[PDB]
């Protein structure tokens, strides 16, 4: 054939997608004038308290949290009792949101004129008009912006708003997408007195993420990473699942996210639910023949054989599970035959920065950067999980190796890192 | 116009501290009972809003860590007989009380009413949650003039008063923009064997107290602020004509003074308590009670009688200090008002040096609280840094009788 | 040439967008026990309010609003004083959702394993898990569905849901996209006396729409719409507009929407500057000539000319502006320059169902529906206007002639509407 | 055990009656200043929840739009004289209010103590604001033994006694599923002239109000609601020996043995009242005040040790009927008690058909509000079918006594 490639030429071009590059993100470093000790956050408990039940219990979930010292509450829940304000709330998101997106302005080169998508996201706080509006209006947005304010969906949606700016740069060539992850711990406070509802209390802490994507091949040699996949797991249809967790009202009048004690089995099969879709993107069919050299001779001889799940370290390098708490990663890890090495960014970001919500892969990845770790060619899983149960992950790929001085929010107190956690704080 | 709209709030330490535990001294754990109530009046609190005041803490407890800890106990090696705390260099933090008063300031300070320094300073105390108590309350007051007043409530046991006062100029200091000198916590603090059974007669030992660090006195105390001025120290210098003395003009005439004002009231207080911050007595340490505590006897003639000038030569010379057997007892004791009447000496002591941006403060005055119903004669340095600042911290009964008997000398 | 053109047909064919067709949609219509009239309204705040100047102020406003006798409130703002609880908020979710895609299901024959795409918005209302999440819930769709909850995006959210979803449909291939658009006036009650949040208690009312789109060429034939254009002005960058539809909190501490007294000088140029980017993409040709030639004789032969616009008339057949009060139809309308029965739909909406915020829109479609006036080729111009002044406008193309029987919301009503609406109502 | 948790709500007509003022006759504008109250018990109310019970009375209110309605006035730009109110039918509907008392029902309906219809009732009146004033209320009391009572606050205004009993009844029957009967408000009221300035001696001329329809008594009332049995009734019939006379047995018996316990109380009750709630006097309208008000007097020997007989057979007979007069008035009238004790004839009155889905009443008592300082007597039907439930409202110092003279009869 000499003349009919072009055909071929020209169907190959067209029908294949557009790349989503990952230029580079920012996460926001909170200050040490807002960390919240053991001892001030049991100690800021027993005052506003009267039962020495609920002090007795939060003590106990706090000390086997395995968070650390230097998480940080906004500069409401400093005061005793806390003032969960509007104007407190809103400035907070002023100060988490507004320094990601300075920090990425200046390390990118980004101009606001060339932010074409914005896709916002914050589960709790969502005020009239959006934090996308207050994006626009703070940093003077294009009026023809395609902006979106994904809230209510939990930690999960990070990668609902990653996977949202990869279809929308899909359909418009040469945009770039601002992609903000945060959560604003200032309403989600719980001023009550039910066991389950004070655990999001010990748990989340101040954090966010603004993340710059764009599938313009001018942004293909500084940009950072490529977006592989994105693979999407809604286990909401199970009534077990969408109660998980839920935001109710106690019977007192206050607010709350309600965690379930089977909530540890729920994030451990709504993994396995994508596993299943996720393992044959990403797995080698060296060995992708589990299901065919394996499975073939089951139900003839025997059904059941012992344990050989697909090694998912030799699909990917590096793993960033959302740093629920830590019995969550313990869980995650022995389900996925993690070595401690792996799970690594996962417990020292939750040592670190505690569980921030929708924004804790990004810290994660700021890690493994900021040890040296991301070099060339790096495949890198990102799962995250939430509420309604969507558990969603992403496989990014590292185009270049990333230097150590990173200017991240690690680089202050990664030459202390890893530390040694024992699994009691004891007092 | 009443003190009112208490918001509480916390600054710990910015650096992790980490598994630390503040050894405490012998003489630290014998002041554990008493506390200080020092409050910093300002004319202009312009620009010195609830976050700037807030924000040079964060570096000041840095190098302050065992001032944001909390106190602890440790368990015995045999039976458990003894069980001495230490502090638990938690990083708990330090409490702040943003009130307001719209009382005018420059109307209460010259007022001379009692109960002016439990308004201004947050009265706790480490109490009936001990381990669970702050070492130190900041109560942040606005005025209707715009004046501001810091009222500190420090925990005695943590440190001596000169250690309060130059860890409170240390964090001014960084709020002004300068630079603080050394914290010296470098040599802890270890205790000591000396066979003591026997309790000085400078000291008053109380009952076993186990989760309450505070004597109660059963009455209404109160603090009255007098202010002795220059011309009355120079008239005070008038009745050593031909006769050699070795008293300092401005410590022993103004206590023995205050001394024979409420022995006229009170029927025989024959010995008195002297709790020296003397600066040669001092060590390199920040956090530390390097007072001199000894008692003084009358051994003559009653001191109701005499005059202040005889009462300030037995007053310099006459002192049996036993400011290590206050130290070296095993049980709990009462310094301050427990057996007899105690004359500070916060005369040296940099108060005024509290100069937060470039403003010195107008009124600077020290009260102290579980103080025993005895006294305690604070005799503090006043602004021009000539006169003195007299805090009397008497029961109700005698205060409104010890403002007409000191009348008759201060004009 | 004759066998070099397959490069036409491979070059052109490929790059051409798929077409998005509204299947149908389906608008909850509230019951009858539900509605509020003008005294039952005027009754229950003065039994609550002690302020006599409250109650003189919204009697002017819901008499001068242009609403109606069958406007429908939530079962919580029928009690004195109300209850704006979380669980009543919930159960008015689950009423006006639940019952406007079990309407749409049954006259379409939708599978819940057909829906691949689900984006529900609700401005105010967005609980853990979301709405998306409570529709997965019940209806039991999916796990790999991508579902979206658009919160805090105001009013013109609806077409922010449909831009979305035909974005969406671009690149899933032979898709279904369900859009559900809605507003819970449960958490929106404002308990307060400030006069600048007291207009949304007299405007916005119960409703809801969803929506089926897909991109499958066989529901071609049984889609009534098919989607031509969405057009999206962002006003968020003037400091104005930002805070012109602003939630806020009162000196008491209750939180509401407050509406300004510059809204409608906002509206119009905000509408205005979207009718520059709609402009070049709707209008023949046969009158755009005024862009080309008589822009030229501006600097040439006069400075100060007629007011003359390009007639929208000649565009679209229909009109479905937002029913946001009657002094911004009122505003809209004569900066459109259009006829009293172009503005039929949007005001009989409003006196009929009040200011339901996103769904107006398919409201009035289904009043221009069910006049028997939507015939085959004729286009609709949806303009909806919102909080941080997003001002979208979308144009959808008739495939079908609709017949008059079209069980929907107006089927018990429309004989006597359209309703001579006074300029003030009789007291 | 007093009713707890009042919760308000409204019902209004499910369809829009639009701008239709509904006329009231001359004979309701008398009758303005009195309103019923009236409770129906039920001994199981599971299954009727505060939506079953709320559903029907939104197709009730369509057909019975001026209950809906509020009362206005209609401007007269002529001398300022006369000024005729009327109803305008916007749908603002009915008070629903939701109570819960934590007694035992049963224990309740034996107590025969001076005040239930009160508590069971939301005793409201067409108030100082009258243009925003409800004109029907309904309570809707859950019991801890799981009884469930509906107290109705019906302005005598709008409906009749019986007018307010049919329109109850048929909602009853749209709750059960049946179809009510037709409701006739077709032929519109006209006022009418004829120019009576003396008002009869069955009214009392109170004051020209203006806002507030009620004239406070200045004693309480307090109604005290007694039961007369059926072996009680027939031994009423023991002392008309060899004599006949057209004296019904239920009605003017057990008035005349009520108006003999008042006169043995009072000085002289020498004139009465009889407001009779008659069948054949009626339209077919089904809101109208169609009662017949008529005085009786002794006109000889003072009824207050006469025997019952002798009061009877003159209540039958010596009637002389007013209710023409009463409406033709111009002024506020006060009939319920205003000038004499009334007795009212409310024993063909269906109470007992409050059937819910099945379930009949267990007791149904019927009170009053706005009476004045006379007294007011309500004959009412018993659950059986053959006793009379006697409501007598009364200041209060007397019912102490009426139950120590009626219990001589009653056994
Ligand atoms: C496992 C831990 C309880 C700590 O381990 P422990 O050893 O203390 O557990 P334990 O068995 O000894 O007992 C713990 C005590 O706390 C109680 N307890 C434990 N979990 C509870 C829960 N969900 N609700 C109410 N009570 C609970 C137990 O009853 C018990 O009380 P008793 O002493 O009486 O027996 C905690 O670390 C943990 O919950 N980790 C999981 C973190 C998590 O759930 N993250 C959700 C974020 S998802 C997200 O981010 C999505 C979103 O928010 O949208
Ligand atoms: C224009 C109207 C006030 C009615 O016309 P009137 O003839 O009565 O106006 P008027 O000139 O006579 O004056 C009316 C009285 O109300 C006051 N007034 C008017 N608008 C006010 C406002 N926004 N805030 C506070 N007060 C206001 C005026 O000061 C005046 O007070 P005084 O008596 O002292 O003179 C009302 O219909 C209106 O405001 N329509 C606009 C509705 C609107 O804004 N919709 C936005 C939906 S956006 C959305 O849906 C997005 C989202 O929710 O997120």
């Amino acid at each position: 054939s000499a003349f009919l490639v072009v055909f071929v030429g020209t169907v190959y071009v067209m029908s294949r997608p557009r790349p989503v590059y990952l230029v580079d993100y920012a996460c926001y470093k909170p200050p040490a004038s807002c960390r919240v000790p053991f001892a001030t956050f049991m100690e800021h408990t027993r005052l506003i308290s009267d039962d020495d039940k609920s002090v007795r219990f939060q003590t106990r979930i706090l000390e086997r949290s395995g968070l650390g010292e230097d998480t940080c509450l906004p500069p409401a829940n400093h005061y005793i009792p806390p003032n969960p304000s509007m104007e407190a709330s809103r400035a907070e998101a002023q100060l988490v949101i507004f320094s990601a997106i300075d920090d990425l302005v200046r390390r990118t080169g980004l101009k606001p004129k060339d932010i074409d998508i914005l896709v916002v996201n914050c589960s709790l706080f969502s005020p009239t008009p959006s934090l996308s509006a207050m994006i626009i209006n703070k940093y003077k947005l294009r009026s023809n912006i395609r902006s979106f304010n994904l809230s209510g969906m939990g930690a999960s949606a990070g990668l609902i708003s990653i996977d949202l700016a990869r279809d929308m740069l899909q359909v418009h060539p040469n945009s770039n997408a601002l992609v903000v992850s945060t959560e604003i711990i200032t309403p989600n406070f719980y001023q009550g007195s039910r066991r389950d509802m004070l655990l999001p209390n010990c748990l989340f802490r101040m954090g966010a993420a603004a993340i710059l994507l764009s599938n313009r091949r001018r942004e293909a040699r500084r940009a950072k990473y490529r977006l592989v996949h994105v693979v999407r797991t809604h286990k909401g249809a199970d009534d077990r699942a969408y109660r998980c967790v839920y935001e109710e009202e106690d019977e007192q009048g206050f607010s709350g996210i309600s965690l379930s004690k089977e909530l540890m089995a729920i994030a451990g099969d709504a993994l396995k639910s994508n596993i299943t879709t996720i393992g044959p993107l990403v797995l080698p069919m060296s060995e992708q023949l589990l299901f065919f050299f394996r499975l073939v001779g089951r139900k003839l001889v025997n059904k059941g054989w012992r344990p050989y799940i697909p090694d998912f370290k030799l699909a990917f390098e590096h793993f960033c599970i959302h740093a629920g708490g830590r019995a969550v990663i313990d869980e995650l890890q022995k389900n996925l035959q993690l070595s401690p090495r792996h799970v690594e960014a996962s417990r020292m970001t939750l040592h670190r920065f505690g569980n921030t919500s929708s924004s804790s892969l990004w810290y994660e990845l700021a890690y493994i950067e900021a040890k040296g770790r991301m070099r060339r060619g790096d495949r890198v899983w990102q799962i995250g999980f939430g509420s309604g149960f969507k558990c969603n992950s992403a496989v990014w790929k590292c185009l270049r190796s990333i230097k150590t001085p990173t200017n991240g929010p690690w680089d202050d107190c990664i030459h202390r890192y890893p530390v040694d956690v024992p699994e009691v704080v004891k007092l | 116009g009443a003190v009112h709209g208490h918001r509480l709030s916390t600054v710990v330490p910015s650096s992790v501290t980490g598994e630390v535990d503040y050894a405490l001294a012998d003489a630290d754990l014998a002041f554990k009972l008493h506390y200080l109530r020092g409050v910093y009046y300002y004319r202009s609190g312009d620009g010195l809003a609830t976050k700037v005041l807030k924000d040079p803490m964060f570096p000041w407890l840095d190098d302050h860590f065992p001032v944001a800890g909390r106190v602890r106990r440790a368990e015995a090696e045999g039976d458990g007989a003894p069980r001495r705390p230490y502090i638990k260099c938690n990083d708990c933090g330090v409490r702040i009380v943003e009130a307001r008063c719209d009382r005018d300031m420059a109307e209460w300070i010259r007022d001379a009413a009692p109960g002016r320094i439990r308004q201004l300073c947050y009265d706790k105390v480490l109490g009936p949650e001990l381990f669970f108590s702050p070492l130190l309350y900041v109560q942040i007051t606005n005025f209707k003039c715009g004046g501001l007043a810091l009222g500190f409530s420090w925990a005695h046991l943590i440190g001596d008063i000169p250690s309060a006062a130059t860890c409170f100029n240390k964090w001014a200091q960084i709020l002004s923009g300068k630079k603080p000198e050394a914290t010296v916590l470098t040599p802890p603090n270890q205790p000591l064997q000396g066979q003591s059974p026997a309790a000085p007669r400078s000291v008053k030992q109380v009952g076993p107290m186990e989760d309450l660090w505070l004597v109660p006195a059963g009455r209404d105390m109160a603090c009255y602020s007098f202010h002795v001025s220059d011309a009355v120290l120079k008239k005070l210098h008038q009745q050593q004509n031909g006769r050699q003395d070795a008293a300092a003009g401005t410590f022993e005439l103004v206590s023995a003074l205050v001394w024979q004002a409420v022995a006229k009231i009170r029927g025989d207080v024959d010995t008195v308590t002297v709790v020296r911050a003397d600066a040669a007595a001092r060590s390199g340490k920040s956090l530390a009670n390097e007072m001199k505590v000894g008692y003084v006897e009358s051994a003559g003639s009653s001191p109701a009688k005499t005059d202040v000038a005889e009462l300030a030569a037995l007053l310099a010379k006459n002192v049996v200090d036993e400011t290590a057997a206050v130290a070296a007892f095993q049980g709990d004791v009462l310094v301050y008002g427990g057996a007899n009447l105690t004359l500070v000496d916060m005369e040296q002591v940099d108060l005024y040096g509290l100069e937060i941006k470039g403003q010195r403060p107008v009124y600077v005055e020290y009260g102290m609280d579980g103080v025993g119903d005895e006294g305690a004669v604070l005799v503090q340095p006043d602004a021009d840094g000539r006169g003195r600042l007299v805090t009397v911290v008497l029961p109700g009964d005698e205060i409104d009788s010890l403002r007409a008997a000191l009348g008759s000398a201060l004009h």
